[PDB]
């Protein structure tokens, strides 16, 4: 479609919050039950510094880096959050995906989209109807050379993972209801995985989009999980290994408990700090002085 | 070669036995995997990597190999499971003037990882003064190109190369091959075949709450414990079929020739006087 | 454009010397070479291919130094009929098939 | 091997100049040899012309393609060439050569004919 320009742009300063426990999902589609399984994979380190803002002069949000993948976490009353947007120059240059979900289906669509400086998503109210309903949508100027394209069929927390591994996006999601009114809550829930996209693209920044009439980001790491299924097999807790001593040796005996006792966890080598090398500084001295030096030069 | 296409197959069935059974392949190497059981494999992805080299690097495209389209082009991981499949496309692939439209990495800083495409035209720098993209000293194209004229050696003949790399995780299988898929029969022991997943046991109604996208289970020796029919989405649950040390009670030789025969832990049904006993 | 060119257009040398002819291409690709022999009303006679091959009964006075861009020519022992015009040959992607200037080996 | 070349020694200015080119001491139909032209005015040097395969493709001269054209005849073992609207230029004499062409490279003319002088003028 055609850009919507803004005379005025602005974007509110970023926020600090604490991860806590949360980022869970699960690694596979293999069933498990009552068991403690330790998986090494891209995770979200618990109590890591999440960055977060808060979405609404036009105040736009921010690009953001992708890293190895992103928690987004959305804390909404009504789905304000619609979609993002991904890849590295993020113009028709490379190829940039596009997800979203409007009012009708989700569309999903890898192309040489040409995104528009305020991506915008207007509704209005239909006083008639006394309903709101979607009438503007002004994201990209151009899409050319579509690489992909598929379109699907009291607070709430909407957390969302999306991993670019091996040419694949992966999303997990989770949705729950949430009653507390601002922050980033502490509690644990296992992400669901939701789709795998082979796009085969390279993303390394991504930004948000919203409706017009807060959310939460962390980066992954590679780090070692022992998840703890329960009967049913869902993912009753988590403990990330290397987040402190306590949590390593938990990992050691596979176990969510230690007992008092010493354990041999690990094994601590320093390194050289510098290399020194050492010769029989000058056998002798090569006179190359006397050639060159040498005031008077023959035929 | 040095921009190999890739395509990816999934959810679908292949028959191989035209593949291996064709004579038009000249060179065909599976690693991993025998061309004749892929008819009885499923595999949850398939990736072809297409390219054109000349057959003296035919060689080159294995796993454990070294050289300028190996390091370079296109370089296969160590672990490789697949096959590839080489046959000369001189006839296609040579021109009277020369083919250059096929061409080939020629230097690059370092090795290719497996699977790997590097597609770079950016000026090779080779010596100390820094090539700010033009060539001269030291300062080389990439990419050269293939002679491919039908005048060559067998050694010089463009051969298009094809290689079929099977995704064997534990996400569902969605590549199959040809073979119809039998009724399902319970209580009973059975080599069963679920989405070429094989083994041996007798299946049973289960209780377990699989979720939407768990196809099976596994115990704590990783073996798969209960499956989702294909067909039918409906948990089964696998259990080993029936075994036990067979032993003689025997008085002596020199006493008597009669003798009992123990089964240890089976119960006398999968097997005169008969006594079930723990 | 891969242009070629021999030096030089004359060469002075008596029978039991060594010539030396030199063909360098352009500031461009590097690899194979072609030396031809020509003596007058005779059509040219292959003496060098692939920068140093002695084609089929050439003499071991021939030789090749097959290196980059510039490629070199030398006769070793000059015989009283080894007086003849020398063109190099290069097969390059465009043009095809280039031919050198020439050179003109006379007894001084 | 041996090559003979034939035609008209004469081509009047802004006409076709045939010649023919009879190989005997091999096959034309080997798929490991190209036969190609070579011409040369008097006193000046080599110019290639145009090499042609057995099956029926040939390439030329970039600057004699528009206005030159080869052909074959395994039958008779001896491939042709036209050289259309014949200048004041091409007075020259034209060899065919046996050319053997291995890798990408290398190109070489392995056996040379005597040739025929051509002088084109009215
Ligand atoms: C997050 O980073 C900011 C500055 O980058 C720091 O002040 C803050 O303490 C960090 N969060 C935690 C939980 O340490
Ligand atoms: C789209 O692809 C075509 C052919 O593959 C190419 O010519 C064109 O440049 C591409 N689009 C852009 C914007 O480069
Ligand atoms: C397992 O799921 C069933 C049905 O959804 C439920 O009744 C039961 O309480 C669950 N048990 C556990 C341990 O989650
Ligand atoms: C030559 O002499 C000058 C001073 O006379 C000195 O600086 C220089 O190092 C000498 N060269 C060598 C090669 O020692
Ligand atoms: C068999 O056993 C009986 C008694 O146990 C003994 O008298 C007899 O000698 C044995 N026979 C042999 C061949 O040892
Ligand atoms: C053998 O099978 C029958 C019927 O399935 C069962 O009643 C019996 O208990 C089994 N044997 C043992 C030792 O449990």
């Amino acid at each position: 479609s055609q850009c919507v320009n803004f005379t005025t742009r602005t974007q509110l300063p970023p926020a600090y919050t604490n991860s806590f426990t949360r980022g869970v999902y699960y690694p596979d589609k293999v069933f498990r039950s009552s068991v403690l399984h330790s998986t090494q994979d891209l995770f979200l380190p618990f109590f890591s510094n999440v960055t977060w803002f808060h979405a609404i002069k036009r105040f736009a949000n921010p690009v953001l880096p992708f890293n190895d993948g992103v928690y987004f976490a959305s804390t909404e009353k009504s789905n304000i959050i619609r979609g993002w947007i991904f890849g590295t120059t993020l113009d028709s240059k490379t190829q940039s995906l596009l997800i979203v979900n409007n009012a009708t289906n989700v569309v999903i669509k890898v192309c040489e989209f040409q995104f528009c400086n305020d991506p915008f998503l207007g509704v209005y109210y239909h006083k008639n109807n006394k309903s709101w309903m979607e009438s503007e949508f002004r994201v990209y100027s151009s899409a050319n050379n579509c690489t992909f394209e598929y379109v699907s069929q009291f607070k709430n927390l909407r957390e969302f993972v999306f991993k670019n591994i091996d040419g694949y996006f992966k999303i997990y999601s989770k949705h729950t209801p949430i009653n507390l009114v601002r922050g980033l809550p502490q509690g644990f829930s296992a992400l669901e995985p939701l789709v795998d996209l082979p796009i085969g693209i390279n993303i390394t920044r991504f930004q948000t989009l919203h409706i017009s009439y807060a959310y939460y980001v962390g980066y992954l790491q590679p780090r070692t999980f022992l998840l703890k299924y329960n009967e049913n097999g869902t993912i009753t807790d988590a403990v990330d290994c290397a987040l402190d001593p306590l949590s390593e040796t938990k990992c050691t005996l596979k176990s969510f408990t230690v007992e008092k006792g010493i354990y041999q966890t690990s094994n601590f080598r320093v390194q050289p700090t510098e290399s020194i090398v050492r010769f029989p500084n000058i056998t002798n001295l090569c006179p190359f002085g006397e050639v060159f030096n040498a005031t008077r030069f023959a035929s | 070669v040095y921009a190999w296409n890739r395509k990816r197959i999934s959810n679908c069935v292949a028959d191989y036995s035209v593949l291996y059974n064709s004579a038009s392949f000249s060179t065909f190497k599976c690693y991993g995997v025998s061309p004749t059981k892929l008819n009885d494999l499923c595999f949850t992805n398939v990736y072809a990597d297409s390219f054109v080299i000349r057959g003296d690097e035919v060689r080159q495209i294995a796993p454990g190999q070294t050289g300028n389209i190996a390091d370079y082009n296109y370089k296969l991981p160590d672990d490789f499971t697949g096959c590839v499949i080489a046959w000369n496309s001189n006839n296609l692939d040579s021109k009277v003037g020369g083919n250059y439209n096929y061409l080939y990495r020629l230097f690059r800083k370092s090795n290719l990882k497996p699977f790997e495409r590097d597609i770079s035209t950016e000026i090779y720098q080779a010596g100390s003064t820094p090539c700010n993209g033009v060539k001269g000293f030291n300062c080389y194209f990439p990419l050269q190109s293939y002679g491919f004229q039908p005048t060559y050696g067998v050694g010089y003949q463009p051969y298009r190369v094809v290689v079929l790399s099977f995704e064997l995780l534990h996400a569902p299988a969605t590549v199959c091959g040809p073979k119809k898929s039998t009724n399902l029969v319970k209580n009973k022991c059975v080599n069963f075949n679920f989405n070429g997943l094989t083994g041996t046991g007798v299946l049973t109604e289960s209780n377990k709450k699989f979720l939407p996208f768990q196809q099976f289970g596994r115990d704590i020796a990783d073996t798969t414990d209960a499956v989702r029919d294909p067909q039918t989405l409906e948990i089964l649950d696998i259990t080993p079929c029936s075994f036990g040390g067979v032993s003689v009670i025997t008085p002596g030789t020199n006493t008597s020739n009669q003798v009992a025969v123990l089964y240890q832990g089976v119960n006398c049904t999968e097997v005169s006087n008969v006594f079930q006993t723990r | 454009e891969i242009v070629m060119t021999q030096s030089p257009a004359t060469l002075s040398l008596s029978p039991g010397e060594r010539a030396t002819l030199s063909c360098r291409t352009s500031q461009s690709v590097t690899s194979y070479l072609a030396w031809y022999q020509q003596r007058p009303g005779q059509a040219p006679r292959l003496l060098i291919y692939d920068a140093s091959d002695r084609a089929t009964g050439i003499p071991a006075r021939f030789s090749g130094s097959g290196s980059g861009t510039d490629f070199t020519l030398t006769i070793s022992n000059l015989e009283p009929e080894d007086f003849a015009v020398y063109y190099c040959q290069l097969r390059s992607n465009w043009p095809p098939i280039t031919f050198g200037q020439g050179t003109r080996l006379e007894t001084k | 091997v041996q090559l003979v070349e034939s035609g008209p020694g004469l081509v009047k200015p802004s006409e076709t100049l045939s010649l023919t080119c009879t190989v005997s001491g091999g096959s034309i139909s080997s798929s490991s040899h190209y036969w190609g032209w070579i011409r040369q005015p008097p006193g000046k040097g080599l110019e290639w012309i145009g090499s042609i395969y057995y099956s029926e493709s040939a390439y030329y001269n970039p600057s004699l393609k528009s206005r030159v054209t080869m052909s074959i005849d395994t039958s008779k073992n001896q491939f042709s060439l036209k050289l259309n609207s014949v200048t004041a230029a091409d007075t020259a004499v034209y060899y065919c050569a046996r050319v053997t062409e291995p890798r990408w490279t290398s190109c070489y003319f392995d056996y040379w004919g005597q040739g025929t002088l051509v002088t084109v003028s009215s």
